[PDB]
């Protein structure tokens, strides 16, 4: 998930 | 001492550009994709500043996934009216610096009803003369406002937090004013403005769904939007979905 992934990056 | 609302000023993302091209004739068809293709950027800017957003964090990882795929129109809509007081004192829908919708162009076909919605919101900024810090303080009880009726993984973490930034719009407050004479009243006013953005932006989601499902009509979303609507669309179409109000409806 698009979201997901970018809730957990740097 | 560094204080909640000076970090909100600082967090607060800066304002992206369209790209839009003049070159191509408008067509109501190109206007809502290119929109669509703004929109999606401004939620991952929305995402970023959530993940910087003092307490967030504390939440399980699936209700910040919950928060903002129900809550992105709201915080959109909002910032949008923001933008359109301060650069036009609600007169135009302030998009972007680089795509201003004025009267003229709200007559393509789709366009005028769901832009005197986006106004309505842009009038009560000006109605109430909202300060940036009230605008601030607000737009974060907007990421806090809509949640499952079943309720969140992390629900004690989750009230602290609103707990928290209610408090933090009542400070907004008091810093705008000279005295005290009246901030009950102001609360009062800014808590009402927060209560009608459910059914604000309500038809703009609603429209929002339409072409999101509608093939037929060919309005582009990109890929983060897409994601995001196609797991709000069923949640909220099912009334599994509640607005946390201040006031008895
Ligand atoms: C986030 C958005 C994009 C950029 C911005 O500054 C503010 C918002 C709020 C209104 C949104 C808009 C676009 O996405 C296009 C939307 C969804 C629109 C409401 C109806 C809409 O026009 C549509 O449904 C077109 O498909």
């Amino acid at each position: 998930s698009l979201l997901k992934k970018l809730l957990l990056a740097p | 001492a560094p204080t909640l609302i000076s970090l909100l000023e600082v967090i607060e993302p800066e304002v992206l550009y369209s790209g839009y091209d003049s070159t191509l004739p408008d067509t109501s068809t190109r206007l809502m994709s290119t929109l669509n293709r703004l929109g999606g950027r401004q939620v991952v800017s929305a995402v970023k500043w959530a993940k910087a957003l003092p307490g967030f964090r504390n939440l399980h990882l699936d209700d910040q996934m919950t928060l903002l795929q129900y809550s992105w129109m709201s915080l959109m809509a909002f910032s949008l009216g923001w933008r359109s007081y301060k650069q036009s004192n609600g007169n135009m829908l302030c998009f972007a610096p680089d795509l201003v919708i004025n009267e003229e162009r709200m007559q393509l076909p789709y366009m005028y009803d769901q832009c005197q919605q986006m106004l309505k919101i842009s009038s009560e900024f000006v109605r109430l003369q909202v300060s940036y810090d009230e605008y601030l303080c607000m737009k974060v009880l907007l990421l806090l406002s809509t949640v499952p009726k079943d309720g969140l993984k992390s629900q004690a973490v989750f009230d602290e937090i609103r707990m928290t930034y209610i408090k933090e719009l009542g400070k907004a407050i008091v810093k705008r004013e000279g005295n005290s004479s009246q901030n009950w009243q102001r609360f009062y006013q800014l808590t009402k403005l927060l209560d009608s953005m459910h059914e604000m932006v309500g038809g703009l989601l609603q429209f929002c769904f339409y072409t999101f499902v509608n093939k037929s009509l060919s309005v582009e979303f990109p890929e983060m939007l897409a994601e995001i609507i196609s797991n709000q669309l069923p949640k909220f179409k099912a009334g599994s979905v509640k607005p946390l109000l201040f006031h008895q409806k």
